[PDB]
C-alpha cells in the first residue's frame, strides 16, 4: 500500500479521477504516469524483471 | 536524421513487442523509409502546386 501511495504521490490523478473531481495529473505527474506505463507494460513482457 | 539516442528510443518500442532489432537495421530501415516519405511528399507537394 505505500508503494501504491508514492506511485499516485508522483504519477498524479487518474484520468476517472478527472471527470470525478476534475483532478489531474500536473506536468512532472504527466511525465510520471508515461514512465510508469512504459514501465507496466515493460514488466507484463517480463514478470520476472529484475528490480 | 535520427539522433544517436533517437536509434536507442526505436529499439524501445521494437524490443517491448517482441522484434529483435540492432541500430544497423534503423538506419538501413530509416534509410529507404525517409527515402520513400521524402519522395511521396515531393509528389503530392507536385499535386498542390498544379494549383
Amino acid at each position: 500500500k505505500d508503494t501504491e501511495n508514492a506511485i499516485e504521490n508522483m504519477v498524479g490523478p487518474d484520468w476517472k479521477k478527472r471527470w470525478l473531481y476534475w483532478k489531474n495529473r500536473t506536468q512532472e505527474q504527466c511525465v510520471h504516469n508515461e514512465t510508469k506505463n512504459e514501465l507496466e507494460k515493460m514488466l507484463k513482457c517480463n514478470e520476472e524483471h529484475p528490480a | 536524421y535520427l539522433a544517436s539516442d533517437e536509434i536507442t528510443t526505436v529499439r524501445k518500442n521494437l524490443e517491448s513487442r517482441g522484434v529483435e532489432v540492432d541500430p544497423s537495421l534503423i538506419k538501413d530501415t530509416w534509410h529507404q523509409v525517409y527515402r520513400r516519405h521524402f519522395l511521396k511528399t515531393a509528389l503530392n507537394h507536385c499535386n498542390l502546386c498544379r494549383r
